């Protein structure tokens, strides 16, 4: 009935696509003269106020387990960490034999944790040598066949780099923004499991502040829920998929290192220095972390109540400790002010639940030669820190796992897991999606072009 | 004000009045040293190709442009009455997506290529 | 300004032999729009001036298939193949690439 | 009648002339907007930034009614509250540099909804074509 | 009816055919002008250059009166390049590759009579006509 | 016994024995869309208006 093709430009149509995002950093702490391992000089300042646009009658489909933003964030974090350790001292001449002996002195019983080692080291002049001593943890030295012979644990895999002493490891919020022609969709559904149609879709200019916190078996300083404890998994039937838990209310954890350290500088070359622990003044005590018993019990009860819905109605829920493996996957590993902790989370996951001012002290261990990002051939030798360190944090999540069930029911045991850093950022980049705007369309009107 | 992509759930009759909002948002202005330098070039090239395609037709600098191609290839099987008042632009792309490569060639041969030839032979005299 | 040198000053040409002159400039005559501005003017006695060759090597109006010029930059030549009796007068080279417009010296051609 | 290159006012050569005389030399400043490890990225960044900045003016000319034109007139009225002046003292006694500092804080109103009246000319034109 | 696809000439297919045939395939060659750390900078620079060349060509085609047309015929008489070939032996007995060799250095004095006497004079009179 | 003066700060590179330190003139040009303005006044003193541009 006299209908002809009409071209419209600028129609609101979008399709799924993958692109590269950039920074947006707050200007409050952007101007300070403090260097961080996550660079800020290459990130543009953020907008003074975000622009939130609500979409009516729009129903999009999200999927938290197939998002490219997590992979891009992982690549950027790894690249930043690799770039932050370049311009300064490399500890190649430290692969020498050592004459180590027990520290003793004040031992509360840390019997063999610390060792007093002496060695020969080069000086600024090429033809002279100096004899110095340093204190090393038991997790860094390996005996080679009373003053016995020891050696560093990395002296047969790779000569590594010393951590730059001018940088800091404190996380800072990072915003990711899409380029022109691309939009970010935000799911505002409070009860969303990360996978499926979202009723409340809202166009957001960028993202919020996401702190790159590195931890295992627990989530520290994350995003809390709004209504109830949320359990999200890719396949709840499969036992080979990790389970992500989000806490409604955060519990408090305090960590400290009671020893008062003392850092001394040793010159190993022209313009190069090595930082060692000379003496410990005071008393020697173990590092520990504490969790309030009642708040943890209430949080675990809420987790059990919200976990009962998926599995059954009369099955018992049991919590056990880790199974085995490396030290980084069986302990709660984190960073407190520049010192790396490895805490024993065995008194936390120890309960059995039936359908019918105390604190929990967690012993921890400290290591100086670490190897993160699950790589082989690179270290990050953290220098000693003078004084006493303390940290107060929030526990706003869990990474649980399930064992192979027997008799198909009547028991379900959950133990903590971890190891992969993508699960840390999947818990925060779950409400976001990237789309590509297509502005060209055709529709039938009754125009005929003048001839 | 509805803002960018404000009329995404609105009908076709109310979404065609805000084409200017989405028209201007398609062109705005070592880690993070080559990311932008490769994103902006792609953003420029995606816009230039669309502006060349819209213009090898007879529609050069107009946001709404209606031509003289009959409604034969694109089988909507639906009348204008329940299209501009009972459907949104997102649902339209789901129906006509197979016929958007045999309608982009009827706008380049049956229109503004033949049409540009009798005009060249009529200003001759 | 830019000076123009014309060599020679007096060129006796036989009626029916090839002839050639030259003109040189102190600076490059290339202009910003990618053109070289050279004009060859024939100044017959008691007659209006005539433009023989414009833009170095392009034939102007008239010039009945006889006069031709060539040159790249700062060195230009004019060639006459079949000299007749009417080709008696003065020849000048003028620039146009930069103010002021400066003419050439001159080249008197007479029948020998 | 063949052309002399000496009669050519160069780049910005009419910057001291009046507004009525500097308006015939727009092509000279129009053509110059598009000409041509470390120390190999900053030049590329400058070139990319120069390309995407010229396009933002051509898109702004895409709306309104001035596409592919240097001198284009519209039908937007001018009130006396912008510059109460005659036509014999703007185009004959004023420079383009002196005009861009008088009408400088009144340009966002002109550049906006007042001149984007083409939306009232594209829906007023397709309705006429849909009537035979 | 028709059910074959071998009749499609393709990109640069009509490069040996005459002028009257090569003028109906302009859209095919109009598409391919815009197609889509060491090595990374090399490829990125090539993309920027391609865009700049296209933008310069589209600016030249539009400083004249021909803004968005592939076949655009103007108001300049034919004396700029005095090729004595008439209309019959050009559009039927020659190709574009021989025409480009024929008018190769008489091409800068044609590009100057299209932006000075063709469009610049026309839009000045059109502006003055509505001014009255 | 003596030592070099830099042995407690850095160990620095020798100068290449083929390069030279003779300066050569360098001209600076402007990109597209920009311009360079030159003051042709003869008694110019830095700060202040220039009537010959
Ligand atoms: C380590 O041994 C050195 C002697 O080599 C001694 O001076 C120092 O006090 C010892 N440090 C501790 C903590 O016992
Ligand atoms: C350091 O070298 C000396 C010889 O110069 C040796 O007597 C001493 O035992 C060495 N110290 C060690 C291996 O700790
Ligand atoms: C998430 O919720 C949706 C309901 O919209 C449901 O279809 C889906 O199975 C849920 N995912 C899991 C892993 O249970
Ligand atoms: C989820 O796990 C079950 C049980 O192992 C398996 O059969 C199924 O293929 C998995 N994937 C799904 C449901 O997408
Ligand atoms: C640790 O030792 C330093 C001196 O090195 C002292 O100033 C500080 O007060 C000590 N800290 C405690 C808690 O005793
Ligand atoms: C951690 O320390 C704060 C004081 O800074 C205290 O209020 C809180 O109870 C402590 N947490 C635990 C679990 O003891
Ligand atoms: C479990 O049983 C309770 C009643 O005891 C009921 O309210 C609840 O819906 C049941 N949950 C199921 C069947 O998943
Ligand atoms: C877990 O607890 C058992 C005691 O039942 C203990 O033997 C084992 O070493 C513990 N594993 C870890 C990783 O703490
Ligand atoms: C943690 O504690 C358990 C028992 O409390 C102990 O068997 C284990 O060796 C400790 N360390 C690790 C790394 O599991
Ligand atoms: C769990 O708690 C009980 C009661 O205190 C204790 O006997 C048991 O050893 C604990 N389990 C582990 C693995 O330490
Ligand atoms: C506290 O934790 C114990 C596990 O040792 C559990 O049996 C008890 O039910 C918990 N209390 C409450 C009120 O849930
Ligand atoms: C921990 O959570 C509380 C809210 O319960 C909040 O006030 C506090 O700032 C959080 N601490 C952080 C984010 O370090
Ligand atoms: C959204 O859907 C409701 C339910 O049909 C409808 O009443 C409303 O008009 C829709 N919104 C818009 C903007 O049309
Ligand atoms: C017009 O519609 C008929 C119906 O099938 C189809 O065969 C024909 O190809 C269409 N015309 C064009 C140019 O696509
Ligand atoms: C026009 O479309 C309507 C659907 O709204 C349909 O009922 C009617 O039959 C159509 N008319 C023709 C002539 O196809
Ligand atoms: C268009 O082609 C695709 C791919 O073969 C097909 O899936 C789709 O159904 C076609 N469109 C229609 C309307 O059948
Ligand atoms: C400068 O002003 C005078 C006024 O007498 C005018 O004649 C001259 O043309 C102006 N300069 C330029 C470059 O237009
Ligand atoms: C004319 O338009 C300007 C636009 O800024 C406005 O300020 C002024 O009041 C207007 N005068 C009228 C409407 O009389
Ligand atoms: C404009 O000129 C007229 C006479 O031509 C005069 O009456 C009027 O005052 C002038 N306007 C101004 C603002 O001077
Ligand atoms: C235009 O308004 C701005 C407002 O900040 C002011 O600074 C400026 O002086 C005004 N222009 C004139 C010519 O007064
Ligand atoms: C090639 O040349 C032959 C003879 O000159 C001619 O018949 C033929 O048409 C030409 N090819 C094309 C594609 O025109
Ligand atoms: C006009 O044609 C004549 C004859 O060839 C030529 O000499 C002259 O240069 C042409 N005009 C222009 C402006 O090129
Ligand atoms: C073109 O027309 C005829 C046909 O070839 C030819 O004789 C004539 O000389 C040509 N015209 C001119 C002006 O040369
Ligand atoms: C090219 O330019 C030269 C002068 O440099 C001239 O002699 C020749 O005729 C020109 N070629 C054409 C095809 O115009």
């Amino acid at each position: 009935e006299n209908l002809w093709v009409t071209v419209y430009y600028g129609v609101p149509v979008w399709k799924d696509a993958e692109t590269t995002l950039f920074c947006a950093s707050d200007a409050k702490a952007y101007e300070t003269e403090k260097h961080n391992v996550w660079a800020t000089h290459a990130c543009v300042p953020t907008d003074p106020n975000p622009q939130e646009i609500h979409l009516e009658n729009v129903t999009e489909e999200f999927n938290m387990w197939k998002n490219n933003m997590v992979e891009q964030m992982h690549t950027d974090i790894i690249s930043l960490w690799d770039q932050s350790l370049k311009p300064c001292v490399k500890l190649t001449p430290l692969c020498v034999t050592l004459q180590c002996t027990n520290v003793t002195n004040n031992i509360t019983d840390m019997r063999g944790e610390l060792k007093n080692c002496s060695f020969n080291m080069t000086t600024e002049l090429r033809d002279k040598k100096q004899k110095v001593y340093s204190l090393f943890y038991r997790l860094d030295v390996v005996q080679i066949n009373s003053n016995k012979e020891y050696r560093l644990i990395n002296c047969n895999t790779s000569a590594c780099t010393q951590a730059c002493p001018k940088v800091s490891f404190e996380p800072i919020p990072i915003h990711y923004c899409a380029p022109a022609g691309f939009a970010i969709l935000k799911c505002k559904d409070k009860k969303f499991n990360g996978t499926g149609p979202c009723p409340s879709v809202s166009t957001v200019q960028c993202t919020h502040g996401i702190k790159p916190v590195v931890s295992t078996q627990l989530l520290l300083n994350g995003s809390l829920a709004e209504e109830e404890v949320m359990i999200r998994s890719e396949n709840i039937t499969n036992n080979a998929k990790n389970i992500l838990v989000q806490f409604n209310t955060p519990v408090q954890i305090n960590c400290t290192r009671p020893n008062n350290n003392t850092r001394k500088s040793i010159r190993i070359g022209p313009g190069q220095a090595f930082y060692a622990t000379g003496d410990i003044i005071g008393d020697i005590r173990q590092a520990h972390c504490n969790v309030s018993k009642a708040t943890w019990n209430e949080t675990l009860g809420k987790v059990v109540k919200q976990l009962r819905k998926h599995f059954g109605n009369n099955t018992i829920i049991r919590f056990a400790n880790s199974s085995g493996g490396d030290l980084e996957v069986t302990t709660h590993s984190f960073n407190c002010g520049g010192e790396f902790f490895y805490c024993n989370t065995s008194g936390l996951f120890n309960s059995t639940w039936i359908s019918n001012n105390d604190s929990i002290t967690l012993p921890c261990r400290i290591k100086q030669i670490i190897n993160m990002w699950q790589r082989i051939g690179q270290c990050m030798y953290a220098p000693p820190i003078q004084g006493v360190i303390r940290c107060v944090s929030n526990i706003t999540g869990l990474i649980l796992t399930r064992d192979g069930g027997s008799t198909n029911s009547t028991t379900e045991t959950f133990r903590p897991g971890g190891g992969d850093m993508r699960d840390n950022w999947r818990s925060e980049l779950y409400k976001y999606k990237v789309v590509k705007i297509e502005p060209l369309g055709v529709a039938p009107t009754r125009c005929k072009r003048r001839v | 004000f509805l803002g960018f992509l404000g009329a995404a759930g609105s009908t076709m009759g109310a979404a065609s009045m805000t084409l200017t909002v989405q028209a201007r948002n398609l062109l705005s202005g070592t880690v993070w040293g080559i990311k932008q330098l490769q994103a902006r070039v792609l953003a420029v090239e995606r816009y230039l190709r669309d502006q060349q395609l819209l213009g090898i037709w007879g529609c050069s600098g107009k946001l709404i442009c209606c031509t003289n191609v009959p409604w034969n290839s694109s089988w909507s099987n639906r009348n204008l009455s329940e299209i501009w008042d009972n459907m949104t632009w997102l649902q339209w792309d789901k129906e006509i997506s197979n016929y958007t490569q045999i309608i982009y060639g009827l706008l380049e041969e049956s229109q503004n290529q033949q049409e540009k030839n009798e005009q060249d032979l009529l200003a001759l005299d | 300004d830019i000076v123009m040198t014309q060599t020679p000053i007096s060129l006796p040409v036989t009626p029916g032999e090839p002839a050639s002159m030259s003109c040189r400039s102190s600076q490059s005559l290339l202009h910003s729009d990618g053109r070289t501005y050279l004009f060859w003017y024939l100044l017959r006695p008691a007659q209006a001036p005539q433009l023989l060759v414009h833009d170095v090597s392009k034939r102007a109006s008239g010039v009945p298939e006889r006069f031709s010029g060539s040159g790249s930059d700062t060195d230009f030549t004019l060639k006459i193949s079949r000299v007749e009796a009417e080709d008696v007068g003065s020849y000048y080279c003028m620039q146009g690439t930069q103010l002021p417009l400066t003419f050439g010296g001159g080249t008197n051609v007479e029948i020998k």
